[PDB]
Protein backbone atom coordinates (compact mmCIF):
# COMPACT_ATOMS: atom_id res chain seq x y z
CA UNK A 1 0.00 0.00 0.00
CA UNK A 2 1.34 3.29 -0.85
CA UNK A 3 0.67 6.24 1.01
CA UNK A 4 1.33 10.17 0.17
CA UNK A 5 2.09 12.60 2.21
CA UNK A 6 3.47 16.34 2.30
CA UNK A 7 6.02 16.71 5.51
CA UNK A 8 7.78 20.22 6.10
CA UNK A 9 11.23 20.60 5.30
CA UNK A 10 12.17 21.04 9.14
CA UNK A 11 15.65 18.84 10.10
CA UNK A 12 15.13 16.94 13.90
CA UNK A 13 11.27 17.58 13.82
CA UNK A 14 9.22 14.58 13.59
CA UNK A 15 6.08 14.49 11.38
CA UNK A 16 3.55 11.90 12.64
CA UNK A 17 0.52 10.22 10.67
CA UNK A 18 -1.65 7.53 10.56
CA UNK A 19 -2.31 5.37 7.26
CA UNK A 20 -5.47 3.79 7.33
CA UNK A 21 -5.98 0.66 5.53
CA UNK A 22 -9.61 -0.74 4.07
CA UNK A 23 -8.89 -3.96 5.98
CA UNK A 24 -6.12 -3.60 8.15
CA UNK A 25 -5.42 -1.91 11.86
CA UNK A 26 -3.82 1.62 11.25
CA UNK A 27 -0.02 2.20 11.28
CA UNK A 28 1.65 4.96 12.23
CA UNK A 29 4.21 6.14 9.97
CA UNK A 30 6.81 8.69 11.31
CA UNK A 31 9.28 10.68 9.27
CA UNK A 32 12.11 12.58 10.48
CA UNK A 33 14.38 14.59 8.58
CA UNK A 34 17.92 13.82 9.88
CA UNK A 35 20.50 16.19 7.82
CA UNK A 36 19.72 17.72 4.61
CA UNK A 37 22.50 18.72 1.74
CA UNK A 38 22.06 21.50 -0.57
CA UNK A 39 24.93 21.06 -3.07
CA UNK A 40 25.63 22.73 -6.35
CA UNK A 41 27.28 21.64 -9.52
CA UNK A 42 30.68 23.92 -9.46
CA UNK A 43 33.64 24.39 -12.07
CA UNK A 44 36.71 25.82 -11.13
CA UNK A 45 37.44 29.23 -12.89
CA UNK A 46 40.79 29.73 -11.68
CA UNK A 47 42.80 30.60 -8.13
CA UNK A 48 44.35 33.29 -6.87
CA UNK A 49 46.31 34.67 -4.08
CA UNK A 50 49.28 37.28 -3.38
CA UNK A 51 51.54 37.77 -6.54
CA UNK A 52 54.99 37.47 -6.05
CA UNK A 53 56.63 40.66 -8.18
CA UNK A 54 60.13 38.66 -9.17
CA UNK A 55 61.99 41.20 -10.97
CA UNK A 56 65.29 39.38 -13.39
CA UNK A 57 68.52 40.19 -12.58
CA UNK A 58 69.08 43.60 -15.17
CA UNK A 59 71.76 43.14 -17.87
CA UNK A 60 73.73 46.15 -19.32
CA UNK A 61 75.43 46.21 -23.20
CA UNK A 62 76.68 49.63 -22.81
CA UNK A 63 77.77 50.45 -26.38
CA UNK A 64 75.93 47.66 -28.49
CA UNK A 65 72.58 47.82 -28.84
CA UNK A 66 69.35 45.45 -26.92
CA UNK A 67 65.90 45.62 -27.99
CA UNK A 68 62.96 43.78 -25.46
CA UNK A 69 62.07 40.79 -26.32
CA UNK A 70 58.34 39.18 -25.44
CA UNK A 71 58.06 36.43 -23.38
CA UNK A 72 54.80 34.06 -21.54
CA UNK A 73 55.40 35.06 -17.86
CA UNK A 74 52.69 36.56 -16.55
CA UNK A 75 52.00 40.33 -16.70
CA UNK A 76 55.88 40.18 -18.12
CA UNK A 77 57.22 43.68 -18.29
CA UNK A 78 60.29 44.84 -20.20
CA UNK A 79 61.80 48.31 -21.36
CA UNK A 80 65.22 49.45 -22.94
CA UNK A 81 66.95 52.61 -20.83
CA UNK A 82 69.77 54.68 -21.76
CA UNK A 83 72.59 56.16 -20.39
CA UNK A 84 72.74 55.11 -17.14
CA UNK A 85 76.58 53.95 -16.15
CA UNK A 86 76.03 51.48 -12.90
CA UNK A 87 78.29 50.72 -10.49
CA UNK A 88 78.28 48.01 -8.26
CA UNK A 89 81.13 47.94 -5.71
CA UNK A 90 84.08 48.80 -8.03
CA UNK A 91 82.60 52.30 -8.96
CA UNK A 92 82.62 51.52 -12.57
CA UNK A 93 80.88 48.15 -14.52
CA UNK A 94 81.20 49.38 -18.22
CA UNK A 95 83.13 50.43 -21.18
CA UNK A 96 81.81 53.32 -23.24
CA UNK A 97 80.06 55.37 -20.67
CA UNK A 98 78.06 56.61 -23.20
CA UNK A 99 75.21 54.79 -25.31
CA UNK A 100 74.92 52.74 -22.42
CA UNK A 101 71.71 50.69 -22.72
CA UNK A 102 70.55 48.20 -20.07
CA UNK A 103 67.60 45.89 -20.41
CA UNK A 104 64.76 46.26 -17.33
CA UNK A 105 62.72 43.43 -16.86
CA UNK A 106 59.76 42.40 -14.49
CA UNK A 107 57.25 39.72 -14.10
CA UNK A 108 55.03 37.88 -11.54
CA UNK A 109 54.63 34.46 -10.24
CA UNK A 110 52.76 32.96 -7.38
CA UNK A 111 53.72 33.66 -3.49
CA UNK A 112 55.52 30.57 -2.37
CA UNK A 113 53.40 30.57 0.90
CA UNK A 114 49.92 30.39 -1.72
CA UNK A 115 49.62 26.59 -1.50
CA UNK A 116 47.83 27.73 1.74
CA UNK A 117 46.55 31.13 1.24
CA UNK A 118 44.96 31.06 -1.97
CA UNK A 119 41.37 31.54 -2.86
CA UNK A 120 39.57 29.21 -5.56
CA UNK A 121 36.62 31.16 -8.15
CA UNK A 122 33.92 29.26 -8.71
CA UNK A 123 30.60 29.37 -10.49
CA UNK A 124 27.52 27.19 -9.67
CA UNK A 125 24.36 25.93 -11.44
CA UNK A 126 20.85 24.38 -10.29
CA UNK A 127 21.36 23.07 -6.76
CA UNK A 128 20.13 19.67 -5.86
CA UNK A 129 18.82 18.70 -2.40
CA UNK A 130 19.14 15.87 -0.98
CA UNK A 131 17.77 14.89 2.29
CA UNK A 132 18.64 11.80 4.67
CA UNK A 133 15.54 10.52 6.35
CA UNK A 134 14.41 8.20 9.41
CA UNK A 135 10.95 6.76 8.72
CA UNK A 136 9.25 4.35 11.15
CA UNK A 137 6.36 2.36 10.62
CA UNK A 138 4.24 0.21 12.97
CA UNK A 139 7.50 -1.42 14.79
CA UNK A 140 10.49 -0.94 12.05
CA UNK A 141 12.73 1.94 11.50
CA UNK A 142 14.89 2.64 8.52
CA UNK A 143 17.79 5.04 7.44
CA UNK A 144 17.83 6.05 3.80
CA UNK A 145 19.49 8.83 2.06
CA UNK A 146 17.12 10.39 -0.48
CA UNK A 147 17.61 12.58 -3.91
CA UNK A 148 14.74 15.50 -3.68
CA UNK A 149 13.82 15.30 -7.32
CA UNK A 150 10.55 13.45 -7.50
CA UNK A 151 11.85 10.56 -10.11
CA UNK A 152 14.92 9.06 -8.27
CA UNK A 153 13.55 6.57 -5.29
CA UNK A 154 15.21 5.80 -1.81
CA UNK A 155 15.28 2.49 -0.79
CA UNK A 156 15.60 0.15 2.75
CA UNK A 157 15.63 -3.51 2.31
CA UNK A 158 12.07 -3.70 1.89
CA UNK A 159 10.67 0.03 1.68
CA UNK A 160 10.71 2.37 -1.34
CA UNK A 161 10.30 6.20 -1.07
CA UNK A 162 10.09 8.75 -3.71
CA UNK A 163 10.69 12.43 -2.75
CA UNK A 164 10.46 15.77 -4.32
CA UNK A 165 9.90 18.46 -5.61
CA UNK A 166 10.67 20.86 -3.39
CA UNK A 167 7.80 23.43 -2.97
CA UNK A 168 10.16 26.97 -3.06
CA UNK A 169 13.41 26.44 -5.06
CA UNK A 170 15.84 28.12 -3.01
CA UNK A 171 19.70 28.91 -3.19
CA UNK A 172 22.02 30.43 -1.06
CA UNK A 173 24.46 30.51 -3.55
CA UNK A 174 24.97 33.40 -6.21
CA UNK A 175 25.92 32.97 -9.55
CA UNK A 176 29.83 33.31 -8.69
CA UNK A 177 31.08 32.76 -5.54
CA UNK A 178 35.22 32.54 -3.79
CA UNK A 179 36.30 29.95 -1.75
CA UNK A 180 38.72 30.83 1.00
CA UNK A 181 40.30 28.65 3.77
CA UNK A 182 36.75 27.07 3.72
CA UNK A 183 35.13 30.65 4.02
CA UNK A 184 32.76 31.23 0.65
CA UNK A 185 31.81 34.94 -0.26
CA UNK A 186 28.97 35.31 -2.84
CA UNK A 187 31.71 37.70 -4.83
CA UNK A 188 31.50 38.47 -8.74
CA UNK A 189 34.92 37.34 -9.43
CA UNK A 190 36.08 39.08 -13.04
CA UNK A 191 36.00 36.18 -16.13
CA UNK A 192 39.09 34.67 -16.63
CA UNK A 193 41.11 36.19 -18.78
CA UNK A 194 39.27 39.58 -17.85
CA UNK A 195 42.14 40.80 -15.26
CA UNK A 196 42.28 44.60 -13.86
CA UNK A 197 44.71 45.87 -11.47
CA UNK A 198 44.11 46.42 -8.40
CA UNK A 199 40.93 43.85 -7.19
CA UNK A 200 40.48 40.51 -6.91
CA UNK A 201 41.67 38.08 -9.35
CA UNK A 202 44.36 40.49 -10.89
CA UNK A 203 46.63 36.85 -11.03
CA UNK A 204 44.94 33.83 -11.86
CA UNK A 205 45.38 30.88 -12.92
CA UNK A 206 43.92 27.08 -13.64
CA UNK A 207 45.99 25.66 -10.87
CA UNK A 208 48.55 26.72 -7.88
CA UNK A 209 51.43 24.70 -10.02
CA UNK A 210 49.93 25.67 -13.36
CA UNK A 211 52.42 27.25 -15.80
CA UNK A 212 50.44 29.05 -18.03
CA UNK A 213 49.73 31.92 -15.30
CA UNK A 214 48.35 35.36 -16.66
CA UNK A 215 48.29 38.75 -14.36
CA UNK A 216 47.67 42.30 -15.07
CA UNK A 217 49.25 44.06 -12.28
CA UNK A 218 49.59 47.34 -13.87
CA UNK A 219 53.28 46.77 -13.39
CA UNK A 220 55.49 50.02 -14.55
CA UNK A 221 59.20 50.36 -14.53
CA UNK A 222 61.17 53.56 -13.86
CA UNK A 223 64.46 55.32 -15.50
CA UNK A 224 67.66 54.56 -13.26
CA UNK A 225 68.03 57.83 -11.67
CA UNK A 226 71.06 56.86 -8.76
CA UNK A 227 74.21 55.51 -10.15
CA UNK A 228 74.41 52.80 -8.45
CA UNK A 229 73.16 49.29 -10.20
CA UNK A 230 69.18 48.55 -9.43
CA UNK A 231 65.99 48.43 -11.39
CA UNK A 232 63.45 50.66 -10.00
CA UNK A 233 59.72 49.82 -10.60
CA UNK A 234 56.26 50.96 -9.44
CA UNK A 235 53.05 48.42 -9.56
CA UNK A 236 49.50 48.20 -7.93
CA UNK A 237 48.84 46.90 -4.87
CA UNK A 238 47.74 42.87 -4.33
CA UNK A 239 44.27 42.84 -5.12
CA UNK A 240 43.77 39.78 -3.32
CA UNK A 241 44.66 41.60 -0.10
CA UNK A 242 42.60 44.26 -0.81
CA UNK A 243 39.76 41.79 -1.26
CA UNK A 244 40.60 40.40 2.23
CA UNK A 245 40.63 43.47 3.82
CA UNK A 246 37.41 44.08 2.26
CA UNK A 247 35.74 40.67 1.95
CA UNK A 248 32.90 40.98 4.34
CA UNK A 249 31.08 38.58 6.23
CA UNK A 250 31.13 35.34 4.84
CA UNK A 251 28.00 33.26 3.82
CA UNK A 252 28.29 30.92 7.02
CA UNK A 253 26.94 34.00 9.19
CA UNK A 254 24.67 35.37 6.23
CA UNK A 255 22.77 32.41 4.56
CA UNK A 256 19.34 32.85 5.36
CA UNK A 257 17.05 29.64 6.65
CA UNK A 258 19.65 29.40 9.54
CA UNK A 259 21.90 26.76 7.66
CA UNK A 260 25.30 25.27 7.45
CA UNK A 261 27.72 26.23 4.48
CA UNK A 262 30.16 23.37 4.24
CA UNK A 263 32.68 22.80 1.77
CA UNK A 264 35.06 19.86 -0.09
CA UNK A 265 31.91 19.90 -1.56
CA UNK A 266 29.99 23.32 -1.81
CA UNK A 267 27.01 22.86 0.14
CA UNK A 268 24.36 23.77 2.61
CA UNK A 269 23.31 21.53 4.98
CA UNK A 270 19.83 21.40 7.60
CA UNK A 271 18.56 23.98 5.88
CA UNK A 272 14.35 24.80 6.38
CA UNK A 273 12.70 25.89 3.29
CA UNK A 274 9.60 24.81 2.15
CA UNK A 275 7.81 21.19 1.95
CA UNK A 276 8.71 17.82 0.71
CA UNK A 277 6.20 15.69 -1.22
CA UNK A 278 6.90 12.24 0.21
CA UNK A 279 5.28 9.00 -1.01
CA UNK A 280 5.57 5.74 0.40
CA UNK A 281 5.61 2.35 -0.77
CA UNK A 282 4.98 0.66 2.38
CA UNK A 283 5.34 -3.47 2.71
CA UNK A 284 2.36 -5.68 2.70
CA UNK A 285 4.17 -7.28 6.00
CA UNK A 286 4.52 -4.12 7.85
CA UNK A 287 0.54 -4.27 8.33
CA UNK A 288 -1.46 -6.72 10.25
CA UNK A 289 -5.17 -7.42 9.91
CA UNK A 290 -8.11 -5.27 11.84
CA UNK A 291 -9.37 -8.70 13.53
CA UNK A 292 -5.75 -9.09 15.93
CA UNK A 293 -5.46 -5.62 16.79
CA UNK A 294 -7.34 -4.89 19.75
CA UNK A 295 -10.46 -3.00 19.50
CA UNK A 296 -11.52 -0.46 22.11
CA UNK A 297 -15.32 -0.41 23.44
CA UNK A 298 -14.93 2.85 24.79
CA UNK A 299 -13.16 5.84 25.60
CA UNK A 300 -13.14 9.59 26.74
CA UNK A 301 -10.31 12.11 26.64
CA UNK A 302 -9.90 14.65 29.37
CA UNK A 303 -7.18 17.32 28.75
CA UNK A 304 -5.03 18.27 31.81
CA UNK A 305 -3.29 21.97 32.14
CA UNK A 306 -2.05 22.56 28.65
CA UNK A 307 -0.52 25.53 27.18
CA UNK A 308 0.36 25.86 23.57
CA UNK A 309 3.99 26.47 22.89
CA UNK A 310 7.05 24.97 20.85
CA UNK A 311 8.02 22.28 22.62
CA UNK A 312 5.27 19.44 24.45
CA UNK A 313 3.11 21.99 26.69
CA UNK A 314 0.05 20.24 26.77
CA UNK A 315 -1.12 16.73 28.43
CA UNK A 316 -4.66 15.11 28.28
CA UNK A 317 -5.68 11.53 29.63
CA UNK A 318 -8.24 8.93 27.69
CA UNK A 319 -9.90 6.19 30.32
CA UNK A 320 -10.14 3.79 27.92
CA UNK A 321 -12.28 0.29 28.44
CA UNK A 322 -10.97 -2.65 26.09
CA UNK A 323 -11.56 -5.92 25.33
CA UNK A 324 -8.01 -7.46 25.36
CA UNK A 325 -4.07 -6.40 25.84
CA UNK A 326 -2.30 -4.49 22.85
CA UNK A 327 -0.31 -2.18 21.56
CA UNK A 328 -3.10 0.91 20.04
CA UNK A 329 -1.06 3.24 17.84
CA UNK A 330 -2.37 6.64 18.99
CA UNK A 331 -2.58 9.61 16.51
CA UNK A 332 -4.34 13.47 16.54
CA UNK A 333 -5.94 14.13 13.17
CA UNK A 334 -6.11 17.85 13.34
CA UNK A 335 -3.34 19.66 11.97
CA UNK A 336 -2.91 21.92 14.88
CA UNK A 337 -1.74 19.49 17.28
CA UNK A 338 1.12 16.70 17.26
CA UNK A 339 1.27 14.31 19.90
CA UNK A 340 4.48 12.81 21.45
CA UNK A 341 3.72 9.02 21.58
CA UNK A 342 2.75 7.38 18.45
CA UNK A 343 2.57 3.53 19.64
CA UNK A 344 1.06 2.55 23.20
CA UNK A 345 0.37 0.03 25.48
CA UNK A 346 -3.44 -0.98 26.00
CA UNK A 347 -4.84 -2.80 28.47
CA UNK A 348 -8.60 -3.95 29.09
CA UNK A 349 -9.34 -1.54 31.30
CA UNK A 350 -7.42 1.71 32.61
CA UNK A 351 -6.40 5.05 31.56
CA UNK A 352 -3.07 6.34 29.46
CA UNK A 353 -1.67 9.81 29.68
CA UNK A 354 -0.33 11.46 26.55
CA UNK A 355 1.19 14.71 25.59
CA UNK A 356 1.22 16.61 23.22
CA UNK A 357 2.17 20.26 21.32
CA UNK A 358 -0.42 22.70 19.63
CA UNK A 359 -0.01 26.33 18.28
CA UNK A 360 -4.10 27.09 18.76
CA UNK A 361 -5.33 29.22 22.03
CA UNK A 362 -8.24 26.01 22.67
CA UNK A 363 -7.25 21.94 22.33
CA UNK A 364 -10.27 21.50 20.21
CA UNK A 365 -8.98 18.30 18.24
CA UNK A 366 -9.72 14.74 17.45
CA UNK A 367 -7.59 12.21 19.16
CA UNK A 368 -7.62 8.34 17.51
CA UNK A 369 -6.79 5.13 19.76
CA UNK A 370 -7.15 2.00 17.39
CA UNK A 371 -8.90 4.03 15.00
CA UNK A 372 -11.40 4.97 16.78
CA UNK A 373 -11.86 8.66 17.65
CA UNK A 374 -12.21 11.16 20.43
CA UNK A 375 -13.01 14.64 20.84
CA UNK A 376 -10.65 16.25 23.10
CA UNK A 377 -11.85 20.00 23.92
CA UNK A 378 -10.50 22.27 25.97
CA UNK A 379 -8.51 26.01 26.51
CA UNK A 380 -5.39 26.14 26.43
CA UNK A 381 -3.30 29.48 28.26
CA UNK A 382 -0.66 31.61 26.23
CA UNK A 383 3.09 30.57 27.16
CA UNK A 384 4.89 32.22 30.18
CA UNK A 385 8.27 31.81 28.79
CA UNK A 386 9.10 34.64 25.87
CA UNK A 387 11.99 32.56 24.23
CA UNK A 388 12.91 28.85 24.03
CA UNK A 389 15.67 27.03 22.50
CA UNK A 390 13.92 24.81 20.63
CA UNK A 391 12.09 24.87 16.94
CA UNK A 392 8.20 25.30 16.73
CA UNK A 393 6.90 21.78 15.81
CA UNK A 394 3.61 22.92 14.78
CA UNK A 395 2.78 25.72 11.98
CA UNK A 396 0.57 28.41 12.70
CA UNK A 397 -2.99 28.48 10.92
CA UNK A 398 -5.71 31.31 10.67
CA UNK A 399 -8.97 29.79 11.66
CA UNK A 400 -7.66 27.69 14.64
CA UNK A 401 -5.30 30.30 15.88
CA UNK A 402 -8.52 32.59 17.40
CA UNK A 403 -9.67 31.59 20.24
CA UNK A 404 -13.41 29.92 20.57
CA UNK A 405 -14.28 32.94 22.59
CA UNK A 406 -12.77 35.68 20.19
CA UNK A 407 -14.67 34.03 17.43
CA UNK A 408 -18.04 34.14 19.89
CA UNK A 409 -17.58 37.34 20.02
CA UNK A 410 -17.21 38.09 16.45
CA UNK A 411 -19.94 35.95 15.05
CA UNK A 412 -22.35 37.82 17.49
CA UNK A 413 -21.11 40.83 16.38
CA UNK A 414 -21.17 40.16 12.43
CA UNK A 415 -24.38 38.14 13.12
CA UNK A 416 -26.21 41.37 15.16
CA UNK A 417 -25.56 43.48 11.65
CA UNK A 418 -26.78 40.72 9.40
CA UNK A 419 -29.95 40.47 11.77
CA UNK A 420 -30.40 43.94 11.05
CA UNK A 421 -30.14 43.84 7.48
CA UNK A 422 -32.49 40.81 7.29
CA UNK A 423 -35.34 42.47 9.57
CA UNK A 424 -35.05 46.21 7.57
CA UNK A 425 -35.79 43.68 4.10
CA UNK A 426 -38.36 42.08 5.91
CA UNK A 427 -39.79 44.88 6.87
CA UNK A 428 -39.92 46.42 3.28
CA UNK A 429 -41.23 43.58 1.74
CA UNK A 430 -44.30 43.28 4.13
CA UNK A 431 -44.76 47.11 4.00
CA UNK A 432 -44.74 46.73 -0.19
CA UNK A 433 -46.95 43.79 0.10
CA UNK A 434 -49.15 44.91 2.50
CA UNK A 435 -49.45 48.43 0.48
CA UNK A 436 -50.16 46.25 -2.56
CA UNK A 437 -52.99 44.65 -0.36
CA UNK A 438 -54.60 48.10 0.51
CA UNK A 439 -53.87 49.62 -2.55
CA UNK B 1 27.47 46.30 27.62
CA UNK B 2 24.18 44.90 26.66
CA UNK B 3 22.84 44.10 22.69
CA UNK B 4 18.93 43.93 22.46
CA UNK B 5 17.92 41.66 19.36
CA UNK B 6 14.45 40.66 18.26
CA UNK B 7 13.25 37.37 17.97
CA UNK B 8 10.70 36.39 15.93
CA UNK B 9 8.69 33.00 15.43
CA UNK B 10 11.11 31.46 12.77
CA UNK B 11 14.18 32.10 15.17
CA UNK B 12 17.39 33.68 15.59
CA UNK B 13 20.90 32.20 15.68
CA UNK B 14 24.23 34.05 17.57
CA UNK B 15 27.98 33.56 18.06
CA UNK B 16 29.07 35.05 21.07
CA UNK B 17 33.05 35.00 20.24
CA UNK B 18 34.21 31.92 19.96
CA UNK B 19 31.69 29.62 21.49
CA UNK B 20 29.00 27.42 19.52
CA UNK B 21 26.19 29.03 17.51
CA UNK B 22 23.00 29.08 19.91
CA UNK B 23 19.66 29.23 18.26
CA UNK B 24 16.34 30.89 20.18
CA UNK B 25 13.12 30.72 18.65
CA UNK B 26 10.43 33.28 20.31
CA UNK B 27 7.10 31.69 21.83
CA UNK B 28 3.37 33.40 21.53
CA UNK B 29 4.26 34.65 24.85
CA UNK B 30 1.90 38.19 24.51
CA UNK B 31 0.39 39.88 27.72
CA UNK B 32 -3.23 39.48 27.48
CA UNK B 33 -5.69 36.58 27.73
CA UNK B 34 -7.29 34.95 24.48
CA UNK B 35 -10.51 33.68 26.70
CA UNK B 36 -11.08 36.45 28.64
CA UNK B 37 -12.88 40.13 28.90
CA UNK B 38 -12.63 41.71 25.47
CA UNK B 39 -10.51 43.93 26.01
CA UNK B 40 -7.68 41.38 27.19
CA UNK B 41 -8.68 39.62 23.86
CA UNK B 42 -7.89 42.24 21.65
CA UNK B 43 -4.61 43.58 23.62
CA UNK B 44 -3.15 40.09 23.19
CA UNK B 45 -4.14 39.64 19.30
CA UNK B 46 -2.76 43.08 18.79
CA UNK B 47 0.68 42.56 20.60
CA UNK B 48 0.55 39.41 18.57
CA UNK B 49 -0.22 40.96 15.16
CA UNK B 50 -1.16 44.38 15.15
CA UNK B 51 -2.20 44.47 11.63
CA UNK B 52 -4.37 41.70 11.17
CA UNK B 53 -6.38 43.05 14.37
CA UNK B 54 -6.25 46.82 13.20
CA UNK B 55 -7.66 45.00 9.84
CA UNK B 56 -10.85 42.90 12.00
CA UNK B 57 -11.53 45.46 14.40
CA UNK B 58 -12.28 48.45 11.56
CA UNK B 59 -14.13 45.74 9.71
CA UNK B 60 -16.80 45.06 12.77
CA UNK B 61 -17.09 48.72 13.24
CA UNK B 62 -17.59 48.90 9.41
CA UNK B 63 -19.97 45.97 9.89
CA UNK B 64 -22.25 47.60 12.57
CA UNK B 65 -21.47 50.94 11.05
CA UNK B 66 -23.59 49.25 7.72
CA UNK B 67 -26.04 47.38 9.77
CA UNK B 68 -27.03 50.40 11.86
CA UNK B 69 -27.43 52.55 9.04
CA UNK B 70 -29.55 49.59 6.85
CA UNK B 71 -32.08 49.52 9.64
CA UNK B 72 -32.44 52.91 9.87
CA UNK B 73 -32.94 53.46 6.59
CA UNK B 74 -35.14 50.66 6.23
CA UNK B 75 -37.64 51.49 9.42
CA UNK B 76 -37.33 55.20 7.91
CA UNK B 77 -38.66 53.82 4.44
CA UNK B 78 -41.55 51.52 6.19
CA UNK B 79 -42.44 54.87 8.75
CA UNK B 80 -42.94 56.68 5.10
CA UNK B 81 -45.04 53.61 3.48
CA UNK B 82 -47.51 53.25 5.82
CA UNK B 83 -47.74 56.91 6.87
CA UNK B 84 -47.99 58.68 3.94
CA UNK B 85 -51.14 57.36 2.86
CA UNK B 86 -52.86 58.90 6.10
CA UNK B 87 -51.41 62.23 6.62
CA UNK B 88 -52.83 63.07 2.90
CA UNK B 89 -55.72 62.25 4.18
CA UNK B 90 -58.17 63.30 7.26
CA UNK B 91 -59.21 61.78 10.88
CA UNK B 92 -56.10 59.42 10.46
CA UNK B 93 -57.36 56.62 12.94
CA UNK B 94 -54.11 55.00 13.35
CA UNK B 95 -53.45 52.44 15.39
CA UNK B 96 -50.61 53.74 17.38
CA UNK B 97 -48.21 50.64 17.07
CA UNK B 98 -46.41 51.47 14.31
CA UNK B 99 -46.08 55.13 15.54
CA UNK B 100 -45.16 53.86 18.47
CA UNK B 101 -42.63 51.77 17.13
CA UNK B 102 -40.96 53.69 14.79
CA UNK B 103 -40.91 57.00 16.62
CA UNK B 104 -37.85 56.21 17.97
Amino acid sequence: FEHATTVPNVPGIPYKALVERAGYAPLNLEITVVSSELTPSTNKEYVTCRFHTVIPSPQVKCCGSLECKASSKADYTCRVFGGVYPFMWGGAQCFCDSENTQLSEAYVEFAPDCTIDHAVALKVHTAALKVGLRIVYGNTTAHLDTFVNGVTPGSSRDLKVIAGPISAAFSPFDHKVVIRKGLVYNYDFPEYGAMKPGAFGDIQASSLDATDIVARTDIRLLKPSVKNIHVPYTQAVSGYEMWKNNSGRPLQETAPFGCKIEVEPLRASNCAYGHIPISIDIPDAAFVRSSESPTILEVSCTVADCIYSADFGGSLTLQYKADREGHCPVHSHSTTAVLKEATTHVTAVGSITLHFSTSSPQANFIVSLCGKKTTCNAECKPPADHIIGEPHKVDQEFQAAVSKTSWNWLLALFGGASSLIVVGLIVLVCSSMLINTRR
Amino acid sequence: TSRNFSVGREGLEYVWGNHEPVRVWAQESAPGDPHGWPHEIIIHYYHRHPVYTVIVLCGVALAILVGTASSAACIAKARRDCLTPYALAPNATVPTALAVLCCI
